[PDB]
């Protein structure tokens, strides 16, 4: 809406420094590191070839605009996780403890802090088993 | 006791389904009892011992029914472990896969039980049932397509030195030999010859026969044996691709990040968020990415990656030797 | 409307001439449709079947000659996409290809109809005329190239077994056997039997026969079946090797390399421009050194280069520190 | 002369057991001894020759007899080279070792000797016992189960097509051909065609037949010529792998660490105490690390650990720029 | 002109002895001309085709004893190009190459010409001497040798099958079958079958012996079958092989280390001395470790030269950056 | 010509200032360092043997004549680069368009200004009907 | 013992400079270095995972007591060391000279004074053949 | 005899600065440096294990002297040059022409100066055809 675009503008503006309609690798690298985290430089062509839809290593603001358009459901994203989760699924049964999902999602891949994941049991322990289930989850999360 | 009839279905669907140790004794049981009933028919055709044949055969029937029916219904009764297969909604759905409903037609057909022919079509249909997975017509077809091309270079060769090679023959050997009266015998031949089934029921006998035959099945016999020595050497290759792919195994950390992104994009529900959708992108991209190589592309990746690095802090040490120059 | 004309051309001639996807279709369609003619004459042949066989056939092969009429004068219109073959001096210069003048040579043929092995020549023919690129007869010819010495050298030692085992049976079995009498039929014998074809008209019988047959079938048997393994290993071995060089796929910057520097001689038309025509050099010795190697050699050279540049740092970095010792 | 004594032992020891040059040439020989009088047993069943055969089989069994009783003496003498075999108790307990019985059992049977069925089998007895080790069988056990789904992929789908085939062609020829009177016939028909033995005691003599014996071969041979295809190129895939990891041997140093760790252990009987037993425990898993992956994991990993030290020294490097920086 | 001389010589003696282009193409002839009297021959053995058989039989023979002859003396001149073979000794000891000596034994005896016996005989010798360097055995024997453990585990296993299946066959069929009335018999019956060359004079016709020949037959020709696989894919592999190293080729500068060390050695003709002595030494051992390897062996000592070299690299970084803390 | 056997002396005199009639590597490098580009010594090394038919790694002034006496068809590059733009004809109709023209121009190989495809465009868009074709390209180019 | 674990609980303060019952890889790196050894980080981590058996990377005092209190026997390395010397067995015979088992014990895999060397020849010359035993020499360590 | 023994002595002496008959590595480099040579770890390793036949990293008098006592036929090398030059033998023919004998002599393997060269064509051109044997001459070079 209104309100959407004048904040997408803003924050665009925040991310593309040069004033030009154009996010370019520099000015990411600079907001990220406003934001503490680090970008390498795979990292960062990653990421603008994941927005830039035309090749020219810089993105306008329509293309910002429509790819945060994007909702959880829109991202068809329920089988990519579904079966992730499943690669984390070690028993293949459907349901994984608390202690080892815990150690998987803190000491694995990206390190993420105790709260993140203190709030995810929060959201997700719908009953309480230890053994909690992660189809429901995903279903919950995409919707 | 909910926590062992859990722990007990989530066995017996183990079991009944994907198996991976001694459930493999079990399926094989099962095999050789329904394996058995296909030799006891076999043998219940022959006038002889029809009566023992029978006799035997009518009880091991009635047992495969038993077995077939008490797994069936274990099995419709273990799908709950599966959360997509929950209640009456979900069971039902299950009975919804194409095995599932093969197997119960093969029950209610073998109670219902041309009669013979239709238990000969039954014991076959029942052997199919037998994979329930599909996993060695995969494995097939996998295999086929890799070697499409070799095995249509084999095919169309083969065909066209079987169609010259019985046709030379069929001339050379029109008058003077029984077997080649018309070119579908002659071609009878050529088929049986270079297939190597050799009958003897059709050989060439005059020289010119004997000859062309020569110097065609040295290369027919060869042409039609291709296909199995090219899928049996895909089929290897492919085992001992799997046997070093099976090491480094990858799919974990990119995993990890893929859940944790859509953990923190659940999160997140306008500088952040974007960076927060930026992330999950990343991390999608990285999950598909290790998941399309998983081969060799990821060592050579690998190089490529510690090469270009290490040429950057080349140049990084090199320009704090060209500023302590200048200092 | 000529744009979408061209469109349409392209796809046409898409289809027609080399295919990818779907088209494979249409031309395993037509293929059918020939060998469907061809197995129609194979029962026109018996006379039993002569009269339904006959019957089916003429309208069979009229429908033959109206697709392949049309399809050939769809191809030769589509030709007109490539600017090689543009109006009628282009055409007419495609017509000149081999297979097209084949395809002429077959439509006029038919249009026209020894009436019988004339057809069945013709036929023979047509199946040949399929490919139409050469690419099986091309690919088997590498690969038996490939492994010429190996398939020599089970030829060479199959053959000197097939004429000794044959000699030592046709001298053991020349009296006691009838099928034995001169040395063609113990020859013949023996590439019957150790090509494992085994029609059964001969065979030993008398003990020295037996013992020999054995022990020389336990040699020849192999060595007839070596040139069919050798030839599958090596068609996987390629399929694999294609496989893994479709992924690294270096052939992109030598190739922008070599267009850029044609573009820039073409514009340098006297040190700049022997700079410009040496780097033009360069780019097409960057091209080809690119085409060649084409596997784990340029992964080999690759190291190579890492490791020497590395190298040359480090005698940087030493450079560096004397410097630094001796301020 | 002990010394000799016991070098005399230990050679025999080395020739009787475990052989690896000319020893084979003696291994080889008994073989032989022990094939011929298999082959006279052959020629003696033969009522023809049933005199000269039985008279030299006579003396060669009990030459037989005799070398295979000095053999085993030797062997059980020269045991006890080996320490876990000393003295009477030793002895007896090698002299436990299942093929130690069962040549005793061979001898005591011979001299012992449904007299013809008997030597047969104890022939076939003879013959098994020759291996003494196991080295082909487990050869064999292991190059199955590496490839157990692509041979399982095989048996059932050929397997199917047997049973399919042999089904249509008896619906095709049940009345017009003697042969496939029963379905019994006509699966042994099947089984002996897509084998490519082709006896020619039957085979199709209606068009169905042939034709659908045409379509069904041109399956089935190629499957069940699979499974040999599949077994070869495993055996020559996995000779490939011993030549190459024949090369780096990388067992030494974890070995060495292993017994050196041991002996401190044993000179070790708190905080030192602490250290001892923990590196203990580093040097076990050293070496069952390097005994695990034994290919080129190790490789991979060697690659890896150089990339990861040279990143830590890249960073080091950075830190003593940027440090120089600040000075 | 001793220069064209000299050069034609070489020329010769390049086409004569090992040839490399289209020197194959006048082997393949003389080849073909003396397969043409082989086959001659063959026909001549016939009645019916003994007069024109015969009459062609005499010049071919007459042009294969002229073309051999003028071959032989031209190789003998040709010799003088190699050193070794100069002047009458040389030539003469030239002449006691076997297959020199073979090739003279060769034309004497032809001229010379039990006839039709020795006739095969001859040409059955003239066609082993057409190899006459040994590669076709060479080659095979080395990849026999390579995969003997396989080849004895199929040959061991495969008998044990056969003596089985024929005993258990002959049990079950001893009386109600003509063929299997003795052992031997079965036995035949047994390696016709597993061979699957089923010549069809003997087969099993009671249900015993069908069953047992099926549960057999499903087993042994899958091990008569693996040696040919087993084979093709050694030779296929050591093709692969073969290209693989035909690219590094790293036999230059060890040779020019080598041949300049020989060069200093004479010339060196006391510490000086032993450094040059020691360094010839030096050379020796880099000539011959390059020989040896010549596989992947080479590309991993490289990798681990360079990794233990930039860590000594490192360590000298470390050491400089210490000195400039220090400082 | 005798005005291009002087223009060619007076070139290779630039290049060889040992002025011994054999250009070395570091005499090429310092002249291509002061045109600006900066060779490597795998790229002076292929130069040097490109050119150089004796092996000696330095090349006399008739050699330099004799190598610059080609000419564009005498090249016979007409097979080379043809088959480099099928390589680069993704489709293999026989065209191109002109963004994709551009892109692989200047961003891919070696990278070049915006003004050499510029000038290569007017002077090929015969056409001018963007998917220009690269087959009568060629041929013009070698003729 | 009451001794045994008042020793053990010395040690581990020795070791655990924290103090909070749970040594770390810092600190068991610190206490190898007061020894004179020098772990790396893969030697530390090995071990430390060795030592560990619930995967934070710390180890309490049970943990510790438990791990010392396995025996020579218990350890159940006696297949381990036997395979081992076979390995070592150069012919495979049963036994190795002095001279060969010399030069394996300190100069092969880890450098061993020549002390230990010389003690375990001490107590292990049983019969001082030079072609010493490795059988009963395992089995008399093992007990 | 008494002088090569005296003579050998002092060469060894002159290399085994430590005077107890042991000439370790670091001698051996300091008195290849000396002569200007400069011996590498690999180069040093190897020779000593060339000379060392017990394996103690040193060498005896002795055994410097019994490596010494070898002459050019008593290494039996004649075949291993015969072979080395077979490889250099391009043509295989028996023969090499001097430009490419140079060339490899020179530019390939250990470069050598030019007097080397021209000493050994000296030396060896008994026909001077240009394109020399060299199966005569590894023979008279043995002899
Ligand atoms: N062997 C073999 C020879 C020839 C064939 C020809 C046409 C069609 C199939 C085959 C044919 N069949 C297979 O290759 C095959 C194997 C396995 C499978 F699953 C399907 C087909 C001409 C010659
Ligand atoms: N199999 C096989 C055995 C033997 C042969 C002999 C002479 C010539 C050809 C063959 C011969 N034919 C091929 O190897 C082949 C295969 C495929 C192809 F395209 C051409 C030839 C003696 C034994
Ligand atoms: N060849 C071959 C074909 C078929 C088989 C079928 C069922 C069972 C075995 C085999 C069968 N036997 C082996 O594959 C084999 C080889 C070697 C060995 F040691 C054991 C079994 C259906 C088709
Ligand atoms: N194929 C095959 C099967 C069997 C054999 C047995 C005993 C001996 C040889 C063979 C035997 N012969 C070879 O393997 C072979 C091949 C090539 C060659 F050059 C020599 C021998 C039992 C089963």
């Amino acid at each position: 809406t209104e309100e959407q675009i004048a904040e997408f503008k803003e924050a665009f503006s925040l991310f593309d420094k040069d004033g030009d309609g154009t996010i370019t690798t520099k000015e990411l690298g600079t907001v990220m590191r406003s934001l503490g985290q680090n970008p390498t430089e795979a990292e960062l062509q990653d990421m603008i070839n994941e927005v830039d839809a035309d090749g020219n290593g810089t993105i306008d603001f329509p293309e910002f605009l429509t790819m945060m358009a994007r909702k959880m459901k829109d991202t068809d994203s329920e089988e990519e996780i579904r079966e992730a989760f499943r690669v984390f699924d070690k028993d293949g049964n459907g349901y994984i403890s608390a202690a080892e999902l815990r150690h998987v999602m803190t000491n694995l891949g990206e390190k993420l802090t105790d709260e993140e994941v203190d709030e995810m049991i929060r959201e997700a322990d719908i009953d309480g088993d230890g053994q909690v289930n992660y189809e429901e989850f995903v279903q919950m999360m995409t919707a | 006791r909910n926590a062992f009839y859990r722990k007990l279905q989530n066995f017996l669907y183990n079991v009944l389904e994907r198996p991976r140790g001694w459930a493999f004794i079990y399926h094989a049981y099962v095999f050789l009892l329904v394996f058995s009933c296909l030799v006891l028919s076999v043998f219940s055709t022959i006038k002889e011992y029809e009566k023992s044949s029978e006799g035997a055969l009518y009880i091991l029937e009635i047992v495969t029914i038993v077995v077939f029916g008490v797994e069936y219904f274990v099995r419709i009764w273990a799908a709950g472990c599966c959360c997509r297969y929950r209640g009456w909604r979900g069971r039902l759905k299950f009975a919804r896969k194409p095995f599932c409903v093969i197997d119960i037609m093969v029950l209610i057909a073998s109670i219902a039980v041309s009669a013979l022919r239709s238990l000969r079509f039954l014991q076959i249909l029942r052997m199919i049932r037998m994979d329930r997975r599909g996993g060695t017509w995969k494995l097939l077809g996998s295999v086929v397509y890799a070697h499409s091309k070799e095995l249509v270079t084999a095919w169309y060769i083969g065909f066209l030195c079987l169609i010259l090679a019985s046709f030379l023959v069929y001339l050379a050997e029109k008058g003077e030999n029984d077997h080649f009266d018309t070119y579908a015998d002659a071609l009878w031949w050529g088929l049986i010859t270079l297939t190597t089934i050799g009958y003897g029921d059709k050989y060439p006998q005059t020289w010119n026969g004997r000859l062309l035959a020569a110097t065609f099945t040295l290369i027919g016999v060869s042409f039609f044996a291709l296909p199995a020595g090219i899928l049996g050497s895909g089929f290897a290759l492919k085992v001992q691709e799997q046997h070093r792919q099976k090491h480094f195994e990858k799919r974990r950390n990119p995993a990890a990040g893929l859940i944790q992104s859509a953990w923190r994009f659940y999160a997140t529900n306008v500088s952040i968020r974007a960076v927060c959708v930026m992330r999950f992108l990343v991390s999608k991209r990285k999950f598909k990415e290790s998941l399309r190589p998983y081969d060799v592309m990821d060592v050579i990746e690998q190089y490529s990656a510690g090469h270009l690095d290490m040429l950057s802090r080349i140049k990084s040490l090199q320009s704090r030797v060209d500023q302590i120059v200048g200092r």
